[PDB]
């Protein structure tokens, strides 16, 4: 009903890039608060990006500042996430996120696996 | 009647301005002197010839508290022999005389009056745990200034002004007047903001005038003398044609005071009746609890403000705007909030607004600092970090406690002395406001330092401050709640 289909997962070399997606349906994406978390196997879940109702306010975590850029498009309803210069500790299940204009909880997503490798070449 | 909108916006009759404006001028002069003295002592002890500033903590521990007890005992003695006016003048004139003799006789004659260095071997004749007493006696005159500058606010503002106000103001009149007197503090803050920067600007002569702290110090100290003499003139005017106006102090009750009660006991007799009164120890607890909490909720908060703003330019910008709105909020709370809460709800509410707030918005603050990691999954989806959220929430508790001090805490507390007999309205007030207040701003530093050695790091003692604050706020709330039962009862005895 309020499913958030993620995408973009895969193996990429260190210093590479991959761009997530979060198909959003079941609510008004134009007035729903987006974001992206991640939960490495073993460690708890931390937030990775955040984008407001109108694309203006972009809050990030201090571990992914500059490298990751969150972006949402209300027409093509999706909270994208452009990751660049990926380092090995970005391996986790990158959860999507969604909050309504006056709700205090979040509709989570299924989860995309982003394993950033470290093989030499 | 009084009105419908005026009984809530300006609860002062036009005739009872001659009692409040002189008290506004008194508060203005006292707070102006206090701010000037603080900002001139913390700026004078940076630049003695040599390392004449290293002996600040030795003063802070070995003289500040002990000289506070010495002043407190001397005040207790003089309360038995001098009249109210005589005691006021005999406490104020020594301060002004020291502030006159400092720049003229004391400070310029440094190298002559400081220990003829012969008190250098005296360092190594005493056990190597009293090196400060040599340093204190080596920075002798600077030691006499730091004590007389710290004590001024404790003596003049807390003991002398309020002790005068609580002697000449009824309870129902206190509910309307006491909140307002911090407007004088804010206006004096503006006056000191101009005065201190004027002194710092005039501190410019480097070559033709080699002494930097000669002219600036003489002018600051003469300014404090002028303000103190205006203080004394205000006291004289309010004692000559205020306590003598028949409008207030209905005629026959007048000679009940110029012929009135006075502290009549002995030093140990008085300080054994005060030590075994549940009223005074509760007032001591409020002042001690307020001293530590406000200091603890400010060092915990001005640690996140340093993590959020790791560059002094914007820290000065935030604390430049916070210091500007704590004046705006503490002109409205004083005019509108403080006197209304105490009149439509009661004494107890006024004394429990600021601890309950510091509790509720301190619970929020510590829940965003202790649980910082497992809160940036929800707070992060609202467009802010829990560090900024603790900065704002901690600012509210530092803008609803600093803007509540004069309005609800210092109002309700100094209102509490009114229904008392003289031995605690005067002499117990000395212990509560001079000695029991020193453990407030010093007990917060000891708790901070005592936990900066048990935890090591500042970030690890946050879970231990929280349990400490939750206990001091606990003892604050119970002291304030238990005091209300005594105040509303002791006030009832006054309607004999």
């Amino acid at each position: 009903e309020v499913q958030l289909v993620e995408s973009g997962g895969g193996l990429v070399q260190a210093g590479g890039s991959l761009r997530l997606s979060c198909a959003a349906s079941g609510f008004t994406f134009s007035d729903t608060y987006m974001g992206w978390f991640r939960q490495a196997p073993g460690k708890e879940r931390e937030f990775v990006a955040t984008i407001d109702y109108s694309g203006g306010h972009t809050l990030y975590a201090d571990s992914v500042k500059g490298r990751f850029t969150i972006s949402r498009d209300n027409s093509k309803n999706t909270v994208y996430l452009q990751m660049n210069s990926l380092n090995p500790e970005d391996t986790a299940v990158y959860y999507c996120a969604a909050r309504k204009r006056y709700h205090y909880y979040s509709y989570w997503g299924q989860g995309t696996q982003v394993t950033v490798s470290s093989l030499e070449h | 009647p009084f009105g419908k909108l005026r009984s809530f916006l300006w609860p002062i009759h036009t005739h009872e301005l001659k009692k409040v404006l002189p008290m506004f001028l008194m508060f203005f002069c006292i707070t102006f002197n206090y701010t000037v003295l603080r900002d001139t002592k913390d700026t004078l002890i940076v630049g003695a010839p040599g390392s004449g500033a290293e002996a600040i903590p030795f003063i802070k521990f070995w003289l500040v508290v002990p000289c506070a007890i010495i002043f407190m005992l001397i005040y207790a003695k003089l309360s038995n022999i001098l009249s109210k006016q005589a005691l006021f003048y005999a406490v104020g004139t020594p301060f002004l005389i020291f502030f006159a003799l400092f720049p003229t006789v004391i400070y310029p004659l440094r190298d002559v009056l400081h220990p003829t260095e012969f008190a250098d071997r005296l360092q190594a004749i005493l056990p190597p745990g009293l090196l400060g007493l040599v340093a204190i006696l080596r920075n002798w005159t600077f030691a006499a200034f730091y004590v007389l500058a710290e004590l001024w606010g404790s003596v003049m503002l807390s003991l002398m002004f309020w002790g005068f106000a609580n002697e000449i103001t009824k309870i129902h009149e206190a509910k309307r007047f006491y909140a307002l007197f911090g407007i004088g503090a804010n206006i004096s803050l503006l006056a000191s903001g101009r005065a201190i920067v004027w002194a710092s600007k005039l501190r410019a002569s480097v070559s033709e005038g080699v002494d930097p702290w000669g002219i600036s110090l003489r002018l600051l100290m003469a300014m404090t003398i002028v303000s103190g003499l205006v203080l004394m003139a205000s006291y004289w005017w309010i004692n000559k044609n205020v306590l003598t106006d028949p409008r207030f102090y209905n005629p026959e009750e007048m000679q009940k005071g110029k012929k009135g009660a006075k502290p009549k006991m002995n030093m140990k007799d008085s300080f054994l009746y005060l030590a075994r009164s549940p009223y005074i120890l509760l007032l001591a607890l409020l002042v001690i609890a307020y001293g530590i909490c406000i200091n603890l909720i400010e060092v915990t908060w001005k640690s996140q403000l340093k993590l959020q703003y790791p560059n002094m330019n914007d820290y000065s910008e935030f604390m430049g705007n916070f210091s500007f709105w704590t004046g705006v909020v503490s002109v409205l709370i004083m005019l509108f909030v403080g006197g209304n809460v105490i009149r439509k709800f009661g004494w107890l509410t006024g004394a429990l607004v600021t601890p309950v707030m510091v509790l509720l918005t301190g619970i929020v603050f510590f829940a965003l600092v202790i649980f910082r990691n497992q809160a940036s999954g929800l707070v992060a989806m609202f467009g802010t970090t829990p560090l900024m959220l603790a900065v704002v929430v901690g600012a509210i508790q530092n803008i609803l406690s600093k803007s509540t001090k004069y309005a609800l805490f210092d109002s309700t507390k100094e209102m509490a002395y009114i229904p008392l007999d003289q031995e605690q309205k005067v002499k117990g007030k000395a212990a509560i406001d001079v000695v029991a207040a020193r453990f407030g701003k010093s007990g917060g530093a000891l708790i901070q330092q005592g936990l900066l050695v048990i935890c090591g790091s500042i970030g690890a003692m946050t879970p231990y401050l929280a349990v400490i604050l939750l206990f001091i706020i606990a003892i604050w709330l119970v002291s304030a709640t238990k005091l209300n039962k005594l105040f509303l009862a002791q006030s009832a005895l006054k309607e004999q």
